[PDB]
């Protein structure tokens, strides 16, 4: 099969906006709708993780459980290219995020909610007022160690 | 039709009969299995003769398995039709003195 | 009027040619015709592999779009599936040739143990017969011809003492799968597996691959348990078992089901739960967890266990062989 | 690839009950063996649920989950033609069911023997003298609260 997601914006994106992206071109996001036309307000977790609101962890949990997972491919001026994660398919991941991790081959890979900083999580859209905010993806075993530690 | 006769007794009119029978269905299904390595080597081309060898084997061998399927549904069709002939035989001392 | 701001009309006819035809069923057979190139497309599997000169690669197609091999150029990749294939993931590790022994029945599944030291190039692995030496039929003489100075083995693991009573050994080991190629060299062995999918040789020379199991590892869940449905597909499960003596390595084969499988499990291991529960081993808040258990994938309903001889140095030991598996691990459960 | 199930049945149908078999159209229910052509006994929940019999829901959800599972296609009164599910592949349901709680994407649906009634969800077919009972399917929790209340 074929598969494309391109978000376009309303405004176009600032200069320092382009290069925080940059740094996380190849990455996942949680994308709420699955057609190939797609506004910026279903591609984040800003719907369900938002500064006004009171975080829990229960009900992010279950839009991750109920979601459908992208790659990011290419961040340009206004234009998001996104691939789709279908069941049954390769695919490559590059391991940007802020709290670090090795990782290694032969591991489970397991995505949490980012239970960390927001300066660790997101990345500010300033031209659309929007955010956008990433799923911490950690190793199983680790991912269970620091929920049980945390809790 | 009826015939008259000259007694008191009342008679029969015209009679008239209406039968109505409708078809039964049969179903018939074989299985065949078929190797992974002769239905990928069939579409490779012979670049050497033993790999020939190895395509007419393998063309040999799909046809047989091919013709194993269609003469079992022609047994198929015979066995149907037997047992269809024997779903409705009523045994001979039934019959004698119904006849 | 005739603006035609779309491209569309007369064009994308062309495009929609490619895009349309799906891959066939339900064909018809006639007697009098009984052999077709009709026939030939769907008789056909349209294989993968390289005659390593240009021309012939552009026919076979492998230059495909798709994951999957698509022969015929643009007339090529019109397939849109094929009935959900996978390709085969394939896993490559890099190992002393102290730890795995060089003749191997290159069907035999392998399991990866983890160690400590940060920034390595080199990882340990192993088979289950390696795996039942260093726990520590003619099971364990067959062991002994495959293997000599377990010592070779026991530096590897530098907490095996320790696990066995911290009964974390299991989480440890990620199942693999069985292997598809070895190469040999003195120092470092190349060793290449294969996971989540068809397991399938890369040896250009076509074979039919199949997983090989030792009889005494393996026990048939469904023939000691008891119009029942037959699903096409059952699946195998490995169970590591803390008992007395040590670890324990079994396998199990059933078609039933998650939550039937362990209560079958449990009602399996009833008497060593009894004997090793028993007297000699009081408690301790460690030594509670018992057993694991993982999937290693689905196999066909039905096909059965071919048992086979397996004859190295002279000396024989009975095999099961699997035909046709399908490669799946699971994570590890706990039972108790 | 190409999923066909078609079922004999020996003698006709009575011209009520076909009625009611097509009022059933559209359902899943789980088949014996995976073939194309298959006897009316081993099709349907029919056989191990009786009227006779206390009802074990244990038993039956056990043996639901050991039959593959089908959808109904056509109702004529010679054959049933079912279509196969396959675990790799996507199917279009339609919720014909009669108790009609809302299905969200929230929950992955789940079939479970009929708990509510006995009679309104089986269909006797005196024809031939066989009971088809067919499986009712649930959202995920309310499936987990009825197994629960059961338990």
């Amino acid at each position: 099969m074929d598969l494309k997601v391109v978000v376009s914006l309303s405004s176009r994106l600032y200069t320092d906006e382009i290069a925080k992206m940059q740094q996380r071109i190849g990455c996942i996001l949680p994308l709420a709708s699955t057609h190939g036309t797609q506004n910026v307000q279903g591609l984040g977790l800003g719907q369900v993780y938002s500064l006004e609101t009171v975080p829990d962890y229960v009900s992010m949990y279950n839009y991750l459980s109920d979601c459908t997972l992208a790659v990011l491919d290419e961040v340009s001026v206004d234009s998001l290219i996104l691939t789709k994660i279908v069941p049954g398919q390769t695919y490559a991941i590059k391991n940007k995020y802020q709290p670090f991790f090795q990782w290694h081959g032969t591991g489970s890979l397991s995505v949490m909610p980012p239970v960390f900083g927001r300066e660790h999580a997101t990345v500010k859209l300033e031209s659309n007022d929007v955010d956008i905010v990433f799923p911490m993806v950690l190793p199983t075993p680790i991912a269970e160690e620091v929920l049980q530690k945390i809790l | 039709p009826t015939i008259a006769h000259g007694d008191g007794r009342r008679p029969s009119k015209q009679r008239t009969f209406i039968v109505v029978k409708n078809c039964h269905k049969h179903h018939i299904s074989t299985e065949m299995e078929l190797s992974m390595l002769d239905l990928e080597i069939l579409h490779s081309i012979p670049e050497t003769p033993v790999e020939y060898a190895e395509y007419v084997g393998a063309v040999k061998t799909v046809a047989s398995a091919l013709q194993f399927g269609v003469d079992a549904l022609e047994r198929g069709l015979i066995n149907t039709v037997l047992s269809v002939k024997l779903r409705h035989a009523p045994p001979m001392f039934i019959l004698q003195t119904l006849a | 009027m005739k603006v035609q701001g779309s491209v569309d009309r007369r064009r994308l006819q062309r495009r929609i040619a490619g895009l349309l035809p799906p891959p066939a069923r339900r064909l018809n057979i006639s007697r009098g015709s009984e052999f077709t190139r009709d026939v030939r497309g769907l008789v056909e599997e349209h294989a993968q592999a390289s005659s390593l000169s240009a021309a012939a690669v552009w026919r076979a197609g492998l230059l495909a779009p798709g994951e999957v091999a698509v022969a015929g150029g643009g007339s090529g990749g019109g397939s849109f599936s094929w009935s959900g294939w996978r390709p085969p993931v394939f896993g490559d590790f890099l190992i002393h040739a102290s730890s795995f022994n060089n003749a191997e029945a290159t069907g035999t599944p392998l399991f990866q143990f983890k160690q400590s030291d940060p920034f390595s190039g080199v990882d340990a692995v192993f088979t289950p017969l390696s795996l039942f030496i260093l726990m520590n039929g003619g099971l364990t003489r067959m062991a002994n011809l495959l293997y000599d100075s377990p010592a070779t083995l026991a530096d590897l693991v530098p907490d095996f003492g320790r696990l066995v009573a911290d009964r974390r050994f299991h989480n440890f080991i990620t199942p693999v799968g069985p292997l598809v190629e070895n190469i040999k060299s003195t120092y470092l062995n190349k060793i290449t597996t294969v996971v989540h999918g068809p397991v399938v040789s890369k040896a250009i020379p076509r074979s039919t691959v199949k997983v090989t199991v030792p009889q005494e590892a393996f026990v048939d869940l469904d023939a000691w348990l008891s119009l029942q449905p037959c699903p096409a597909d059952a699946r195998l499960y490995v169970a590591l078992t803390y008992e007395e003596a040590g670890p324990r390595f079994t396998f199990f084969q059933s078609s039933r089901g998650h939550c039937q499988i362990m209560n079958i499990l449990r009602i399996y291991y009833s008497p060593s739960i009894m004997h090793r529960y028993a007297v000699v081993q009081p408690l301790h808040i460690e030594e509670l967890t018992f057993g694991a258990v993982a999937c290693l994938g689905t196999f066909s309903a039905t096909d059965g266990w071919r048992r086979s001889a397996f004859n190295y140095r002279g000396s024989s030991l009975p095999v099961v062989e699997i035909d046709s598996f399908y490669s799946n691990v699971s994570d590890w459960e706990v039972i108790l």
